[PDB]
């Protein structure tokens, strides 16, 4: 199976370059050319450019000539994308993506098959902050129809994302993430719940496992009733 | 750069169009068309290449077709979960790629939904910690517009509150979240706190207490 993995999400200053990376696994890396692609918050797809890693050649989109560089490293199957001197509007998804190829040329097409999972990208002079997380514990006022609801609050953390998984991943079914509130404080804030059979819960433990990548920083709480 | 209109509607089971257009201040040999499809919170999905070809699994609801400086996709017996952006892209002549600027399809004739609303009072965690928050959780309606209005006991609470933005759900519904900042102090002088939320006219409102 072709995937493409890239680097993790950060903040970087105005002014500050960034480097993101983008690990193909599956293929034949110097078989097929690599876009890459970025969507600011809200905003369209705008291509930046591709690299052909068979042979180091590369093009950009005019916004970014002189601004941004792609290369690639075979011995690791890796392309990456450095942009710099970086403006508050480069804020934005990056995303890594395989060009098909044409059927009938060995050449590019603008069809790209493949897409890394993106790589969150704020440019900001605020500092990254980890979120502190508290369990929402079920109770008979968050249930109804045979289900509960219970989850964890992820309170006061920069830049996005976040992400929330149940179980180590296990659980997926009624999970519900929510988009997080941007405060007036310019922290971020948002609560992930799992609604669950009512009758589960004397012998199913639920666990949230909350991962801010910019800081580095994973934190698994354990969601009980009180 | 090419040209999308923002949004196309449809009802169930139609046909409907969405067009990609050179805006003609230019002049630059477009090649090869994709297409793609992203919905809410994920990468985009290759729908179309070569124009007019589908990849292995693409629904054939989905077809593309392109005339001069123009390319268009049709989606045919439109289904709900066609609710998504569409993007076009072309290759030039010159190896580079241009994406239009995305259109938004939305399904005519989805019924009134109302909102679930979950209101979970400050965990004892976070009360150790000196403060309190009300988090109130409110998803599965439609059309995607609430107001939330917090009270405590029976008067209206202003300060310190923080409400998104509602965003559609992979059901096609929407949700939002609104959060009330209390001191330890104020959570536990009152007698409750509600949540009320307004969609289309009719309110639904849930409470918590710390007692």
């Amino acid at each position: 199976q072709v995937q493409l993995v890239q680097s993790g999400a950060e903040v970087k200053k105005p002014g500050a370059s960034v480097k993101v990376s983008c690990k193909a696994s599956g293929y034949t890396f110097t078989g097929n050319y690599v876009h890459w692609v970025r969507q600011a918050p809200g905003q369209g797809l705008e291509w930046m450019g591709w690299i052909n890693p068979k042979s180091d050649g590369t093009n950009y989109a005019q916004k970014f000539q002189g601004r941004v560089t792609m290369t690639r490293d075979t011995s690791i199957s890796t392309v990456y994308m450095e942009l710099s001197r970086l403006r508050s509007d480069d804020t934005a998804v990056y995303y890594c993506a395989r060009d098909k190829g044409l059927r009938y040329f060995d050449w590019l097409s603008g069809g790209m098959d493949v897409w890394g999972q993106g790589t969150t990208v704020t440019v900001s002079s605020a500092s990254t902050k980890g979120p502190s997380v508290f369990p929402l514990a079920p109770s008979s006022k968050s249930t109804s129809g045979g289900t509960a609801a219970l989850g964890c609050l992820v309170k006061d953390y920069f830049p996005e994302p976040v992400t929330v998984s149940w179980n180590s991943g296990a659980l997926t079914s009624g999970v519900h993430t929510f988009p997080a509130v941007l405060q007036s404080s310019g922290l971020y804030s948002l609560s992930s719940v799992v609604t669950v059979p009512s009758s589960s819960l004397g012998t199913q433990t639920y666990i949230c496992n909350v991962n801010h990548k910019p800081s580095n920083t994973k934190v698994d709480k354990k969601v009980e009733p009180k | 750069a090419l040209t999308q209109p923002a949004s196309v509607s449809g009802s169930p089971g139609q046909s409907i169009t969405i067009s990609c257009t050179r805006t003609a201040a230019a002049v630059t040999s477009y090649n090869y068309v994709s297409w793609y499809q992203q919905h809410p919170g994920k990468a985009p999905k290759l729908l179309i290449y070569e124009v007019s070809n589908r990849p292995s699994g693409v629904s054939n609801r989905f077809s593309g077709s392109k005339s001069g400086n123009s390319a268009s996709l049709t989606i045919s017996g439109l289904q709900p979960e066609d609710e998504a952006d569409y993007y076009c892209c072309s290759s030039t002549s010159s190896t580079t790629v241009v994406f239009g600027g995305g259109t938004k399809v939305t399904v005519l004739g989805q019924p009134k939904a109302n909102p679930t609303v979950t209101l979970f009072p400050p965990s004892s965690e976070e009360l150790q910690a000196n403060k309190a928050t009300l988090v109130c959780l409110i998803s599965d309606f439609y059309p995607g517009a609430v107001t939330v209005a917090w009270k405590a006991d029976s008067s209206p609470v202003k300060a310190g509150v923080e409400t998104t933005t509602p965003s559609k759900q992979s059901n096609n519904k929407y949700a939002a979240s609104s959060y009330l900042s209390l001191t330890p102090e104020q959570w536990k002088s009152h007698r409750s706190y509600s949540c009320q939320v307004t969609h289309e006219g009719s309110t639904v409102e849930k409470t918590v207490a710390p007692t």
